[PDB]
RNA sequence: AGGUGUCCUAAGGGGGGCUCAUGGAGAACAGAAAUCUCCAGUAGAACAAAAGGGUAAAAGUCCCCUUGAUUUUGAUUUUCAGUGUGAAUACAAACCAUGAAAGUGUGGCCUAUCGAUCCUUUAGUCCCUCGAAAUUUGAGGCUAGAGGUGCCAGAAAAGUUACCACAGGGAUAACUGGCUUGUGGCGGCCAAGCGUUCAUAGCGACGUCGCUUUUUGAUCCUUCGAUGUCGGCUCUUCCUAUCAUACCGAAGCAGAAUUCGGUAAGCGUUGGAUUGUUCACCCACUAAUAGGGAACGUGAGCUGGGUUUAGACCGUCGUGAGACAG
RNA sequence: UUAACUGAACGUGGGCAUUCGAAUGUAUCGACACUAGUGGGCCAUUUUUGGUAAGCAGAACUGGCGAUGCGGGAUGAACCG
RNA sequence: AGACUAAUCGAACCAUCUAGUAGCUGGUUACCGCCGAAGUUUCCCUCAGGAUAGCAGUGUCGACCUUCAGUUUUAUGAGGU
RNA sequence: AGGUUUUGCGCGAGUGUUUGGGUGUAAAACCCGCACGCGUAAUGAAAGUGAACGUAGGUGAGAGCUUCGGCGCAUCAUCGA
């Protein structure tokens, strides 16, 4: 015998994406190539986020693009794996240079009509293939409504599940103090 | 019939199996708990030296 | 095994049987190993033995995995901003307790050894001095490690 | 018997609720029924219109 | 079988043997601030603000200062994880700990030391170490000659 | 247990706002009326055929009940209640206990 | 080994003067003990109550004044899921008590002295609603207490079945078997004494060491989709802790009749009156009428007298159905 | 808050590494989501309660059987390796 | 006599409600590979049962953060066997 | 049928044709739009009211980028609006 703690431990990480797009594959070939010979590690960061989730790929928008192209960054390159979506919000837009995953209708209009480019992440190899005056960005990922229910308990101030919003449903013991407890 | 009653013979391996976790330490704790008059002379402090550093730009010499 | 004495010989690296490491003596682990004393045997190595069980059990460590010793270029990529560039420099620093003693012997993985020859003893589960074959010999472990290995 | 978090649950299947149970698999059917009326109406109907003001 | 607040404090709240009466008033004029390492230690002839007998012993980290107390941080084990308590305790009960007093020498003599010998030009060797087996001398029979010993024989003493 | 005839104390009143002088009075329960929405609801569950529908308690332990002080201020008739702990014997107003004069 | 379902307008709060239980020596009636005086007196007294801790210019004791046992919500501690109830700790914003002042006070010196949803009832603002629009009654709302669950995290509740039923349990009793041997039976060791004198021919107090599983207890390991549960009749074999038979050793063994011990289980150990009896007690013969085991030997070997289904009678108990190792 | 720029907390600026201030190891760092079975236990050295005692009843730290084969104790879940 | 009422009676026989409910017995169908337990805390007219925490699997994400440790040394506290 | 977490897909501040109509090689396939459901705004019992002082804030960490000075996504802690 060996007397060890852990034996056989798997991995963590994903190897290689779950889904079966034909043109998603042929990226991960491309980015394994770059990743394998080259020494920027913006290379090994793009291929991961190549594997996630739905839930781990968050989008982002137009506001929180040009949120970061302030402070002397309104010559970088944008870069988004992930979808790229638009704001009501933002009135007028800047003039950008971006290269995301995918892009929406609308989105792709706006950015091209301030007078700017859209990208996609081959092209981008092709233009910089180690990265070279980039900045990558992430969306904000806590935001969904699944995440509020999690860890519930007392004295937490997390959402219930519950089937109607209104007066008769979990409010009158535990919640107010005039009916026996709070919390 | 009778049974046992109580036991503490596998406690102590069960909780040394994936270790005692002791919380992680922080470098600014919270202020819940301290005296209130202390807090709302602490409120005003930043309230007011943040002012300052903000003033030390169009203004001068607020070292 | 109970839990204290299990602790400390996975922190020396004895994790099977008939395993060998080297320490240096101070009073941080002389004690130490009082501790575990009802399961190892230990003693003063000399030139001689040393000398053998770099030789033909030396085995390092290179990014977690086993290599055998077979070239000097091997110890010269890992130890040699120390100074350490050939056998006898491994050696010499390890009979001759020297400032880089720490790296040199974590280098080396734990030294897996066979049973030895002639057997041990008619009851091998109690002390030296009574008669049995554990615990601290002082002079006399040059002649289990030439049996041993 | 709730075990984990979950909804509470109010599902109004107390009744014998198998003995009413409608299915609609003759939407299809039906809605060559009615334009086969619409057109009968329409042919009666010769050179006025079929609806009313 | 019951469980109160002071159950089983027979021997631990009480006053020692010829001590008992007035408090030495040097205890009162102390001073604590945020960040100080006390500890624990009740004295059983104050009954107000005084704490759980599970913290008498304890050593912790002052968060708190008030007109007569002060605010504790200490931790406890409960079975398979650590919660971090916060009681309040009168100052008659406290002391400053001299746990980190020796850490606080160390350091000062270590700053001086590195200093004056980067001025010099010899190594510092600061760091302490551990008690390294003994060294080889030499031990003279000159005016002190050896006495030999022997088991003694069996004999009864009452 | 006695207590006083009246005593001062806080009085929450939208002018008094400080201690005032309160009258003493003992707490009595009401009469029950029979219009409460509790009442008009029982009173329809148990008419027609069925017999008994609500639970009736028959398990007394306890020999006392809790006292409860009225109190009404001097000026602005503003009333307070305060409750006390349990009793056997309680009466307000009695007569101050005599020291060191005991003979019988 | 014990304790709680209470008690307190002071037995709470503040301030001030004093020192206790007890011992020594004195003083008309006065004494063992009544009241007065001096000295000593580390708590040996007192603090509502059970026990523990704590207290001496006091936390005791006497005197003076008061009602912090008040209002508004939050944070923290022990039991703990770090939920609820009980209890407790340190502050904040008000209004007060006391003291010359610093200060002290958010009930009892500390560790126990208590209670959810629904419903009823009182206090508070001058507050919201009764949905076609107004005004007064009435009702419904918001915040804080009280009416109680002692099986005390909280259903509304009398018996019998011997006429009985169902799902299960060897997690659980009545019989054998297994571990233990207190009680039951049997045997030793020391020797104060009995034995006319003489401890040990024959016995043995006060103490102490063992053996057996034919008595009765303690436990519940094996069987409840079942191991036929008292006794007697017939038959075989085994044990020795020996009643008689063979041969012997001791005596307070003259003979006869006897008592103690050894080798020895080869060979025997009865006929009847009463009781269902096992157990027992009488009559008579004989060399003697010893003690026990085998799933408390033995029911596809017998019998069915007793216990222990259903019928029925009496006595005591129960209002009654019914109960009784009568 | 103090008689008081006297303090307390939070700060701007500067200085101190030449060596970041005991040993050993790091064959396993932190956080999150959803859920299965279990909730009759038994044995042993040491400490130990009721009982005359028990293959009896009840506890503390640790190690085992249950969930586990192999060599030894002739045989045997718990003993030795 | 709780006796008889079609071999059925301390409440006949026939069909339907009806696949009546069960915290209780019995069964539950091919192979290989990797990981691998509990009989314990609190509450329940709870004690042959449930919820809750614990032990376990799978899916990951943040860095590869360099932090950690059923251990030892040095300095300094508490305890009433 | 109704919930919940996770994996793949389409569109994206919107999303969902099929209750229905037009048409058809006819229970298939293809087209059409007014309403409606969920989401975009919360909080109180209710009458009611209803989200920017700052380049959408300050501090300590943070992958990556960088003209080497610095800018700092996601997320964690904390003080504010
Ligand atoms: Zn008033």
């Amino acid at each position: 015998g060996i007397d060890l703690r852990w034996k056989h431990v798997r991995s963590s990480h994903r190897k290689a994406p779950k889904s079966d797009n034909v043109y998603l594959k042929l990226l991960v070939k491309l980015y394994r190539f770059l990743a394998r010979r080259t020494e920027a590690p913006f290379n090994k960061v793009v291929l991961r986020r190549l594997f996630m989730s739905r839930i781990n790929r968050p989008p982002v928008s137009l506001s929180r693009i040009a949120r970061n192209l302030k402070n002397g960054n309104e010559k970088k390159t944008v870069v988004v794996v992930a979808t790229v979506t638009d704001d009501n919000r933002l009135l007028q837009v800047p003039k950008m240079e971006v290269a995301a995953l995918r892009f929406t209708a609308k989105a792709r209009a706006r950015i091209e009509a301030a007078g700017g480019r859209t990208l996609t992440l081959d092209q981008l190899a092709l233009e910089k293939p180690t990265g070279a005056n980039t900045l990558l960005l992430r969306g904000p990922k806590n935001a969904r409504e699944a995440v509020k229910h999690f860890g519930f308990g007392p004295h937490k101030h997390k959402k219930p599940y519950v089937r109607s919003k209104g007066r008769k449903f979990e409010r009158a013991r535990g919640r107010r103090r005039s009916r026996g407890f709070k919390v | 019939a009778k049974s046992k009653n109580s036991s503490q013979h596998n406690q102590s391996r069960k909780a040394h199996r994936n270790g005692i976790k002791k919380p992680k330490t922080q470098r600014y704790p919270s202020l819940k708990g301290t005296d209130p008059k202390f807090r709302r002379n602490h409120r005003h402090a930043l309230h007011g030296t943040a002012k300052a550093l903000k003033e030390f730009k169009e203004g001068k010499r607020e070292t | 095994i109970p839990p204290k004495p299990r602790k400390i010989l996975q922190l020396l690296r004895l994790r099977q049987i008939n395993n060998g490491v080297f320490v240096k003596v101070t009073k941080a682990t002389a004690e130490m190993i009082k501790i575990v004393e009802p399961w190892v045997a230990y003693g003063y190595p000399n030139l001689k033995s040393v000398r053998e069980l770099i030789y033909k059990r030396g085995y390092g460590k290179v990014n977690g995995q086993r290599i055998p010793l077979t070239d000097n270029a091997i110890i010269e990529e890992n130890l040699g901003k120390y100074g350490i560039i050939c056998i006898e420099d491994l050696i010499h620093e390890i009979f001759t307790v020297g400032p880089n003693f720490k790296q040199a012997a974590n280098f080396l993985w734990p030294f897996k050894l066979s049973n030895p020859n002639g057997g041990f003893r008619p009851r091998k589960f109690k002390h030296f001095i009574e008669g049995g074959d554990l615990g601290n010999r002082e002079e006399h472990i040059n002649a289990l490690i030439r049996a041993m290995n | 018997a709730i075990k984990h978090n979950q909804q509470i649950p109010n599902n109004h299947f107390r009744k014998h609720w198998q003995r009413r149970v409608r299915c609609h698999f003759d939407q299809p059917g039906k809605k060559v029924t009615r334009r086969l009326a619409r057109r009968a109406k329409a042919a009666a109907l010769a050179p006025r219109p079929v609806d009313k003001l | 079988h019951a469980a109160g607040l002071r159950s089983g404090t027979r021997y631990a709240f009480s006053r020692g043997f010829r001590k008992h009466g007035q408090i030495p008033l040097s205890t009162y004029l102390r001073t604590y601030r945020v960040g100080d390492i006390v500890d624990i230690k009740v004295n059983g002839a104050v009954q107000k603000g005084m704490p759980h007998k599970f913290y008498h012993g304890k050593t912790g980290v002052v968060y708190n200062v008030t007109k007569s107390a002060v605010g504790v941080i200490v931790y406890k084990r409960v079975k398979h994880r650590y919660i971090e308590k916060r009681i309040n305790v009168r100052i008659e009960h406290v002391k400053p700990s001299r746990s980190r007093e020796d850490f606080l020498r160390r350091v000062k003599e270590n700053a001086e030391l590195k200093k004056k010998a980067k001025a010099e030009g010899v190594p510092v060797q600061l760091k302490r170490q551990p008690a390294m087996p003994r060294e080889a001398h030499t031990v003279s029979i000159a005016d002190n000659k050896p006495v030999t010993l022997a088991p003694v024989a069996y004999e009864t003493t009452i | 247990v006695n207590v006083p005839k009246t005593r001062k104390t806080f009085c929450k009143g939208k002018d008094c706002q400080k201690h005032t002088l309160h009258k003493v009075t003992q707490y009595k329960a009401g009469k029950a009326s029979a219009f409460a929405q509790g009442k008009r609801r029982y009173d329809r569950k148990q008419s027609g055929y069925g017999g008994q529908t609500k639970p009736v308690f028959h398990k007394k332990a306890k020999t006392t009940k809790k006292i409860v002080l009225r109190l009404e201020c001097s000026v602005c008739k503003t009333k307070k209640q305060l409750p006390l702990k349990r009793c056997k014997h309680f009466e307000l107003g009695g007569d101050k206990k005599t020291k060191g004069a005991a003979l019988v």
